[PDB]
C-alpha cells in the first residue's frame, strides 16, 4: 500500500501556511490528499506513447488554467503532461500524477521526492525529445552498406527488431514499406531513401505523409506514389515550407545542451557560452585565476563567493579563489539540489551576419528583460522560461486559434503581425525569438539564418537596409558591403524572419525594406510585425493570419515574483492568497510592464508587506510612467488628465466602449505618441473604430488619478468638474462596493487638499434621509469585479434582514475609507470635524475601537451610541420550539396544476439547501481557530482613565461557558462601558460564566434580555443583585417556572424587569406575592396567555412612576374583565402592547378613553368572534395624542362604534403604525379613508391589514386609488383575503397604484395562496427591473412547504 | 504610526471574518430547519393562520443572507484548497 498511496504535501512549511492563510493546513490538506489519491487511482495509468514529446505535452496545455504557480513549460520539462482531470499532470513514463503545483522548486524536485522511480530520471532512452523538437533528425548514417546495397523490405526489416516500446503505435511494417531503416538509437530512423534520417514517431501519424511533407526528393516515394500524390501531401500541413534536410546538417544554428530531460537547458545559465558576462567578470589581463570559476560550469551572478552550477543549480559555495567545495558544504546542507544529479561570396556575408546576430543576441543587455534597474540589478535570466499567449486570426473569417510557442515557431511562412497593448510583450516576445534562434534550445529555428529584429519608430521614411542593421543590431561590428547583403535575401529566400518592432507610427517605410514586406510573390519572407491594437487597419488588408499577444498568464507573474523574492517568499505567498480570493484581480497583471512595476515598488518602497497589492501595482505603474515621462512631464500630465476625464465620462456612465467623438469630447488627441499606454483604438466589427485602454482596471485607476488631480487643483473650474463627477457617487453602496476600489485608488495618493473634500462628500452620503435608490448601480461596471456582485448581494441581504445592522456595516466601511484618507494624507486634524460629525450617533462594532482614532483621539468614544461585540460560539442548542404545531401538521392539501410547481418548495429541499449552507460554514469554521476578539494593539493598555463608552451590548452565539481566554476579555471590556446591556439568546448557563465578569461592574448594567432559555438558582442571584440596573428582560420562555427559577422578584435598585413567558403562563400570579423591589418601573415586557391574575390585584400594577413599555396579553378565559380593569389603570405608562383579546366589555373605561399617556400600545393580534360584547365595549377608549404604534383591535359587531373610535383616533397626530382590523359592515370602510390615515397622521409609516375578511368591495381601493400624496407609508403590508375577496382586486391594484406611484415609499408583496404560470413570472421580473427599486426589490412568492406537491391530474 | 500606509484596510480575509461574525442576527431562525423536522391543539377557523408569512418572509430573507454569505465563503474556502494547490 506504500506505492499505491502518495502524499503531495510537505509538513516542513505547513506552519508557515497556517500563520499566513490563518488556518492550519491539516484538515483540508488531508481531505484533498485523499481525494487526489482516489481520482489518481481511478484515472488511466501507463506509458502514453503518442504524446511523449514535450511539444505535444505543451500543446495539451491550451486548456490549462492560467491561474497557477508552475508554468506549463516547466511542467512539460519535468514530463508532467496535461491529462485533463482537474489539472492533474502525469509522469508520462510511470503515470505519477501530481494534481497540484506547489513549492519544492521546479516540478522535478517534487517528482523525485514523491516517486523516484519514474524511469524518466534514469537517462536511458525513454522517448522525451524536447518541446521545440524537429522531426527531421540529423543524418548520421555511419553504417556499412551505404545508400543502395539492399532493395527488399525483408532485407532491412531485421533492423526493426529492437523497436522501442515508446514508438509501438507506428508498426515497423509500415515504416519498412515506406523505405525506413532502423539504426539503433531512440528512433533516429535513417531512411533507405537518400539518407532521410528524419524521425520522431507517434501513433496515428502517416509515415508516407511525413516523408512527402519533409522530403520531396525521396526516390522511394517518387517510385511508390506519383508526383501528384507528393504535391497533394506537401499541402497536408503548414510547416517548414522552404526547408530541406540538408539545411539542418550544416545549419548555422545547432544544439548546445542535451534535451532528453529539457530542464538542463530551460535556464539561460545552462551552457558556458550563454554566460559570457556571468563568467568573464575577471579580466583576462589580470595575473589572477581568470578561469577559476568558469570551467567548472558554475554561473556567477556578481556575488563574491555565492556561485551556483548548472548540473542542478547547486549551492557549492565558499571558494573565493576556485578551489574545492570541501570546506563547509561537505554534506547534509539544507535544501540540497546539486547532489540530486551527479550522485545518481553572397552567402558567406549572410553566415557572418548570422554569427554576429547570434553573438549580439546572446549579450546580457539585449537578452535580459526590460526590467527596471532595481528589478534587473541581478541577472534576470530566470524569467526567460516565461512565454506569452498567441492567437491567429483568419484571413476574413472570425475564427481564431490559440497556438503555443512550438506551433507558432513552426508556422512562419507569411505575414502575421503581432498585436497587443503598449509594451504588452511584443518587444519581449520578439527578443525571445531572436535569442532562442541563437541559443540552440529551439531546434525549430535551425532553418532561419537571417532572423531580423528592428524597431521601426527610429527609422526615417527614406533609410536603407544595412544602415539600419548596423545602427540598431550590430553597432560598430558592421563593416561588410551591402552589395551582396540585399542579394543574400534572394540566395536565402524564405528562411528569413523579420521581428519588426514599433511599426505603428510608420506609413512610408524605407525602400530597402519595402520589397520584403509589401509584396509576398517573390520574397515570401515571414513577417512578425509589432503593431499596437490602435493601428492594425494598416496591415489588416494584407494579412493571411495575424498573431496577437494576449494577456500575460498569472502563472508567469507568479513565477517571476518567486524568482525575484526568493528570500522573502512568505510575501509572495501572501500575494497569491490575496489573488486567490480576489478572482476579479487575477487578470489585473495585463503586462510584464505591470509585473516590473510591482517588483520595483516591492523592492524600493518596502510595500511587500501591504495587505492590498493591486493598489500597489497601479501606483507603481503611475510611478513608472511619471519617472519615464518626466522630460515630457507637462504632455504626460495633460494626457493623464484627458484620459482620466474620458474614464470619468465612461465608468461613471458605466461605459467602457469609446469612439472618436467620445475621445475628442474628453480631450485626447488621436495622434499623440504617449497616449497609447492609456488608449488602444480597437476596430470593433471590421472598420468602425472603438477605444479600449491598456487594461479595463487601469482605466478605473486613471479615473482615480483624474479625480484626485481635479479635486487637488487650484482651478475653480477643475474643482467644479471634480465635484460634478463626485456627485454621481450619491449612494454609500457605490463607495462601499463598486467604486470602493476606485476610492481606495484615490486615497492611495496622499492628497492633503482633496482628502477633506472627499471625506466630506463620503460622510455626507449618509444623513437622516438618504437616496438609497441610488444603490441600484448599472451591472456593466459591476461586471468588472464579480466580487462586487457578491458583496452587493451580501449587503442587500443584510439590508432586508436588518437595515440598522446593514447601515452599521456600510458606515463602518465608510469610516474606514474616511480614516484611510485622513491618515494616508495626514489630515486628521482638519478631518476631525467631519469625522466627529459622522461618528455622532453611530452604532459600530467593537473592532472599531482598534483603529487609531481612539488611541490618538481617545475622547471620540463618547459620541458613539454603542460598540457592540459578538463571539460565534458553537453548541448543540437542544431546544424544542412550537413552530411545528398548527403550522406543519394541519391544512395539508397541496392541490396544484404542475405548470406552477416552482412556487412550492418541499421542506426536504430547503433542509437540503440549509444543510449545504451549514456544510460550507462548517468547512470554513471547523478549520478556523476559536476567533477571539482582536484587542491586541495598544489603546486598551493605557493609564489615565480615557473615557467610558455608552453602550456595550454583548450577544454571544449559543454559548454557555466562557473560556479562560474569553471571560478575561469579557471582564476587561465590560468595565469600559457605563451601560452594559445584555443580549442572551439560548444562553441558559452563560450567566454564571459571566458572573465573575459582571461582579466587578454590577451597577453599570442597564438591561438584561433573556430569550427562550431556562435559568438556574446559582445564577439568578446575580440578576436579583443588580444594584443600578435599569432593565431586565426574560422572554420567549415556553414553560412556566414553577420550581426551576429560584427567585426573581426582589432587585436592589430596580427600574424595570421582564419575565415574559409562553405556553400556558399566568405570570400575573407566578413568582409569589412577595415583590419587594417594584419601585421605579420603566420598561417591562411579559406576554401572558393568562391563567390567574388575582395575585396582583392591589399590587404594583398601579404604582408605575415612569413605565414605558407593557408587552402584556390576555388570551383564553382567565378573568379578562377583572385583569384588564385592574391593569388598564395607567398613570404615565406609554407602551401597552398587546397580542390578543386584551380588554373586555365594561373594564376599559377608566382612563384610556380620557387620557393621552400612551406610546406603543399595539393591537395587531386581536381576533374574537363575539358581537354584543365588542358592541358594548368600544364606546370607551376615546382618543389619545402621544401614542405612536396604536393598532386597531378586533370585533365582529364592533364596527358600529369602531367608526367613532377611529374618528377619535384621527385626534392622534403622532402615530406611525396602524392595522385597521376587521371591518365588516363595509359602510364604515369609507370612514377609514380620511379617518386616522390620509386625513391626518402626518408621519404614518406602517399600515398592515393582515388577514381581513371584507376587503372585497373597496378595501384595497381606498388605499391604492385615494392616496393623494401620503408620502411616508414605507411599509404597506396588505396580506390577501382568500376567504374574504375574489382575485382581480390585486390585478387592479397593480395596474392603478403601482403605475400612479404617488408614494416615494412602499413595501413588498404577500403570499400563502397565490401563484401563476412561469411565462408571466418573467413579466413580473421585467416589471421589477423597470422602476428604480429593481436592484433592491425582492418579490416574496416561494412557500417553503412540508408537503410534497400533488398534481390535480 | 499608520500615517503613510492604509493598514486599517480590510484584507478581504478579515472582511469575510466580520461577514460571518458581524452578521445581522445570527442563528435565531436558521435552526428552525433542524427543529421543525426530526427523525390536543386549538386550531379553529381563525386560529389556524397566525400571520405565518413573516416567519417564511424572515426565513427567505435569511436564506438570501445564507446564500450570499456562503457565496462569499465559497470564494474563501477554495483559498485553502488552491493555496495548497498553489
Amino acid at each position: 500500500s506504500s506505492e499505491d498511496r502518495i502524499s503531495e504535501i510537505d509538513y516542513e512549511f505547513l506552519p508557515e501556511l497556517s500563520a499566513l492563510l490563518g488556518v492550519d493546513a491539516f484538515q483540508v490538506a488531508k481531505s484533498q490528499e485523499e481525494e487526489e489519491h482516489k481520482e489518481r487511482m481511478k484515472m488511466k495509468k501507463g506509458f502514453n506513447s503518442q504524446m511523449r514529446s514535450e511539444a505535444k505535452r505543451l500543446k495539451t496545455f491550451e486548456t490549462y488554467d492560467t491561474f497557477r504557480s508552475w508554468t506549463p513549460q516547466e511542467m512539460a520539462a519535468a514530463g508532467f503532461y496535461h491529462t485533463g482531470v482537474r489539472l492533474g499532470v502525469q509522469c508520462f513514463c510511470c503515470s505519477l500524477i501530481l494534481f497540484g503545483n506547489s513549492l519544492r522548486k521546479l516540478p522535478i524536485e517534487r517528482h523525485k521526492k514523491l516517486r523516484p522511480e519514474c524511469e524518466f530520471l534514469q537517462g536511458k532512452d525513454v522517448g522525451n525529445i524536447g518541446k521545440y523538437d524537429i522531426r527531421v533528425k540529423r543524418p548520421e548514417k555511419m553504417l556499412r552498406g551505404g545508400k543502395a546495397r539492399y532493395h527488399e523490405e525483408e532485407a532491412r526489416l531485421e533492423s526493426f527488431e529492437d523497436w522501442p516500446f515508446y514508438a509501438h503505435g507506428t508498426s515497423p511494417r509500415v515504416l519498412s514499406a515506406a523505405g525506413f531503416v532502423f539504426t539503433g538509437k531512440r528512433d533516429t530512423v535513417q531512411c533507405f531513401s537518400c539518407g532521410g534520417s528524419l524521425g520522431n514517431w507517434e501513433e496515428g501519424d502517416d509515415p508516407w505523409k511525413e516523408h512527402a511533407k519533409w522530403f520531396p526528393k525521396c526516390e522511394f516515394l517518387q517510385s511508390k506514389k506519383s508526383s501528384e500524390e507528393i504535391a497533394q501531401y506537401i499541402q497536408s500541413y503548414e510547416g517548414f515550407v522552404h526547408v530541406t534536410g540538408e539545411h539542418f546538417v550544416k545549419s548555422w544554428v545547432r544544439r548546445e545542451l542535451p534535451m532528453v530531460s529539457a530542464y538542463c537547458n530551460d535556464s539561460v545559465f545552462a551552457n558556458e557560452e550563454l554566460r559570457m558576462d556571468m563568467f568573464k567578470d575577471w579580466p583576462q589581463e589580470s595575473p589572477v585565476g581568470v578561469e577559476a570559476l568558469v570551467r567548472a560550469g558554475f554561473f556567477y551572478t556578481g556575488k563574491k563567493d555565492i556561485v551556483r552550477c548548472f548540473s542542478c543549480g547547486g549551492c557549492l559555495e565558499k571558494w573565493a579563489e576556485g578551489d574545492d567545495p570541501m570546506e563547509d558544504h561537505i554534506k547534509f546542507f539544507p535544501e540540497c539540489v546539486f547532489l540530486q544529479t551527479l550522485k545518481s561570396q553572397w552567402f558567406q556575408e549572410a553566415r557572418s551576419l548570422s554569427e554576429q546576430l547570434r553573438d549580439n543576441y546572446t549579450k546580457a543587455t539585449f537578452r535580459h528583460m526590460n526590467l527596471p534597474e532595481v528589478c534587473s540589478s541581478l541577472g534576470t535570466d530566470h524569467l526567460l522560461s516565461c512565454d506569452v499567449s498567441i492567437i491567429s486570426k483568419h484571413i476574413s473569417q472570425p475564427v481564431q486559434e490559440a497556438l503555443t510557442i512550438p506551433e507558432v515557431f513552426s508556422n512562419l511562412n507569411s505575414v502575421m503581425c503581432v498585436e497587443g497593448e503598449t509594451g504588452s510583450g511584443k518587444t519581449t516576445f520578439l527578443k525571445r525569438i531572436a535569442f532562442l534562434w541563437a541559443s540552440g534550445c529551439c531546434p525549430l529555428l535551425y532553418r532561419f539564418q537571417l532572423v531580423f529584429y528592428l524597431s521601426l519608430s527610429s527609422i526615417t521614411p527614406d533609410q536603407g537596409l544595412a544602415n539600419i542593421i548596423c545602427a540598431q543590431l550590430l553597432g560598430a561590428g558592421g563593416c561588410i558591403s551591402e552589395v551582396c547583403l540585399s542579394s543574400s535575401i534572394q540566395q536565402l529566400q524564405h528562411q528569413v524572419l523579420f521581428l519588426l518592432d514599433d511599426y505603428s507610427g510608420l506609413a512610408s517605410l524605407p525602400q530597402a525594406l519595402h520589397t520584403l514586406i509589401t509584396k509576398n510573390y517573390l520574397s515570401r519572407t515571414c513577417l512578425l510585425i509589432a503593431v499596437h491594437t490602435n493601428r492594425v487597419r494598416d496591415i489588416r488588408l494584407y494579412l493571411g493570419t495575424s498573431l496577437e499577444i494576449q494577456e500575460f498568464p498569472f502563472y508567469n507573474t507568479v513565477s517571476v515574483l518567486r524568482k525575484f523574492f526568493s528570500h522573502d517568499i512568505i510575501c509572495v505567498e501572501k500575494l497569491i492568497i490575496y489573488f486567490i480570493d480576489n478572482k476579479d484581480l487575477q487578470g489585473v497583471y495585463k503586462t510584464p510592464l505591470f509585473v516590473a512595476a510591482v517588483c520595483t515598488d516591492w523592492i524600493q518602497n518596502a510595500s511587500a508587506q501591504d495587505k492590498f497589492q493591486d493598489v500597489t501595482l497601479f501606483q507603481s505603474y503611475m510611478q513608472y510612467l511619471s519617472l519615464k515621462y518626466k522630460a515630457t512631464a507637462e504632455p504626460l500630465q495633460a494626457t493623464v488628465s484627458s484620459c482620466g476625464q474620458l474614464a470619468l465620462t465612461g465608468l461613471f456612465s458605466s461605459c467602457f466602449e469609446f469612439n472618436s467623438d467620445d475621445l475628442a469630447e474628453a480631450g485626447v488627441d488621436e495622434d499623440e505618441k504617449l497616449t497609447t499606454l492609456l488608449m488602444s483604438k480597437f476596430t470593433a466589427q471590421r472598420l468602425r473604430p472603438v477605444y479600449r485602454f491598456l487594461g479595463p482596471l487601469f482605466q478605473e485607476f486613471l479615473a482615480a488619478v483624474r479625480l484626485t488631480e481635479l479635486l487637488s487643483s487650484d482651478r475653480q473650474e477643475d474643482q467644479d468638474l471634480g465635484l460634478y463627477y463626485l456627485r454621481q457617487i450619491d449612494s454609500p453602496l457605490k463607495a462601499i462596493n463598486s467604486f470602493n476600489i476606485f476610492l481606495y485608488y484615490v486615497s492611495s495618493h496622499s492628497s492633503s487638499k482633496a482628502a477633506p473634500t472627499v471625506v466630506s462628500h463620503l460622510l455626507q452620503l449618509v444623513d437622516e434621509k438618504e437616496s438609497l435608490e441610488n444603490m441600484s448601480e448599472n451591472e456593466d461596471y459591476m461586471k468588472l469585479h464579480p466580487q462586487t456582485f457578491l458583496w452587493f448581494q451580501f449587503v442587500r441581504g443584510l439590508w432586508l434582514v436588518s437595515p440598522e445592522s446593514s447601515s452599521s456595516f456600510v458606515s463602518e466601511h465608510l469610516l474606514r475609507l474616511a480614516l484611510i484618507f485622513a491618515y494616508e494624507s495626514n489630515t486628521v486634524a482638519e478631518c476631525s470635524p467631519f469625522i466627529l460629525q459622522f461618528l455622532r450617533g453611530k452604532t459600530l462594532a467593537l473592532r472599531v475601537l482598534n483603529l487609531q482614532y481612539f488611541r490618538d483621539h481617545p475622547e471620540s468614544l463618547l459620541l458613539l451610541r454603542s460598540l457592540k461585540v459578538s463571539i460565534n460560539g458553537n453548541k448543540m442548542s437542544s431546544y424544542v420550539d412550537y413552530s411545528f404545531k398548527t403550522y406543519f401538521e394541519n391544512l395539508q392539501p397541496p392541490a396544484i396544476d404542475e405548470e406552477y410547481t416552482s412556487a412550492f418548495e418541499h421542506i426536504s429541499e430547503w433542509r437540503r439547501n440549509f444543510a449545504q449552507d451549514e456544510e460550507i460554514i462548517k468547512n470554513y469554521e471547523n478549520i478556523r481557530p476559536r476567533a477571539l476578539p482582536d484587542i491586541s494593539e495598544g489603546y486598551w493598555k493605557l493609564s489615565p482613565k480615557p473615557c467610558k463608552i455608552p453602550k456595550l451590548e454583548v450577544q454571544v452565539n449559543n454559548t454557555d461557558a466562557a473560556d479562560q481566554a474569553l471571560l478575561q476579555v469579557l471582564m476587561e471590556v465590560f468595565s469600559a462601558s457605563q451601560s452594559i446591556e445584555f443580549r442572551l439568546f439560548n444562553s441558559s448557563g452563560f450567566l454564571e460564566s459571566i458572573c465573575p465578569a459582571l461582579e466587578l461592574s454590577k451597577a453599570s448594567v442597564t438591561k438584561c434580555s433573556m430569550s427562550r432559555l431556562e435559568l438556574s438558582r446559582a445564577e439568578q442571584e446575580l440578576l436579583l443583585t443588580l444594584p443600578a440596573l435599569q432593565s431586565l428582560e426574560v422572554s420567549e420562555t415556553n414553560q412556566l417556572p414553577e420550581q426551576l427559577f429560584h427567585n426573581l422578584h426582589k432587585f436592589l435598585g430596580l427600574k424595570e424587569l421582564c419575565v415574559r413567558l409562553d405556553g400556558k403562563p399566568n405570570v400575573l400570579s407566578v413568582l409569589p406575592r412577595e415583590f419587594p423591589n417594584l419601585l421605579h418601573m420603566e420598561k417591562l415586557s411579559i406576554q401572558t396567555s393568562t391563567e390567574s391574575d388575582l395575585s396582583k390585584l392591589v399590587k404594583f400594577i398601579q404604582n408605575f412612576p415612569n413605565l414605558h413599555v407593557f408587552h402584556l396579553k390576555c388570551d383564553f378565559l382567565s378573568n379578562c374583565e377583572s385583569l384588564m380593569a385592574v391593569l388598564a389603570s395607567c398613570k404615565k405608562l406609554r407602551e401597552i402592547e398587546f397580542s390578543g383579546r386584551c380588554f373586555e366589555a365594561m373594564t376599559f373605561v377608566n382612563i384610556l378613553p380620557n387620557f393621552v399617556s400612551l406610546k406603543i400600545l399595539n393591537l395587531k393580534d386581536q381576533q374574537f368572534p363575539d358581537k354584543e360584547t365588542s358592541e358594548k365595549f368600544a364606546q370607551a377608549l376615546g382618543s389619545l395624542r402621544n401614542l405612536e404604534e396604536l393598532l386597531v383591535p378586533t370585533g365582529d359587531g364592533i364596527h358600529q362604534v369602531a367608526k367613532l373610535i377611529v374618528r377619535q383616533c384621527l385626534q392622534l397626530p403622532c402615530l406611525r403604525v396602524l392595522t385597521f382590523h376587521d371591518i365588516l359592515d363595509d359602510d364604515s370602510v369609507i370612514e377609514i379613508a380620511r379617518a386616522a390615515t390620509s386625513g391626518g397622521f402626518q408621519k404614518l409609516e406602517n399600515l398592515d391589514i393582515s388577514m381581513n375578511h371584507k376587503i372585497t368591495e373597496e378595501g384595497y381601493r381606498n388605499f391604492f386609488q385615494a392616496l393623494d400624496n401620503l408620502p411616508n407609508l414605507q411599509e404597506l403590508n396588505i396580506c390577501r383575503n382568500i376567504p374574504g375577496r375574489i382575485q382581480v382586486q390585486a390585478t387592479t391594484v397593480k395596474a392603478l397604484g403601482q403605475c400612479v406611484s404617488r408614494l416615494p415609499s412602499l413595501i413588498r408583496l404577500h403570499m400563502l395562496s397565490w401563484l401563476l404560470d412561469e411565462e408571466d413570472m418573467k413579466v413580473i421580473n421585467d416589471v421589477k427591473e423597470r422602476h428604480p427599486q429593481s436592484k433592491r426589490l425582492i418579490i416574496f412568492w416561494k412557500l417553503i412547504v412540508p408537503f410534497s406537491p400533488v398534481i390535480l391530474e | 504610526m499608520a500615517q503613510v500606509i492604509n493598514t486599517n484596510s480590510l484584507s478581504l480575509l478579515t472582511q469575510n471574518n466580520l461577514n460571518k461574525s458581524q452578521s445581522a442576527l445570527g442563528t435565531a431562525i436558521e435552526r428552525l430547519s433542524s427543529g421543525l423536522r426530526i427523525n390536543s391543539a386549538r386550531s379553529r377557523i381563525e386560529d389556524s393562520d397566525y400571520a405565518t408569512e413573516v416567519s417564511n418572509m424572515s426565513r427567505a430573507q435569511i436564506l438570501q443572507q445564507a446564500g450570499t454569505s456562503v457565496l462569499a465563503q465559497a470564494n474563501q474556502v477554495p483559498q485553502n484548497v488552491l493555496s495548497l494547490l498553489r
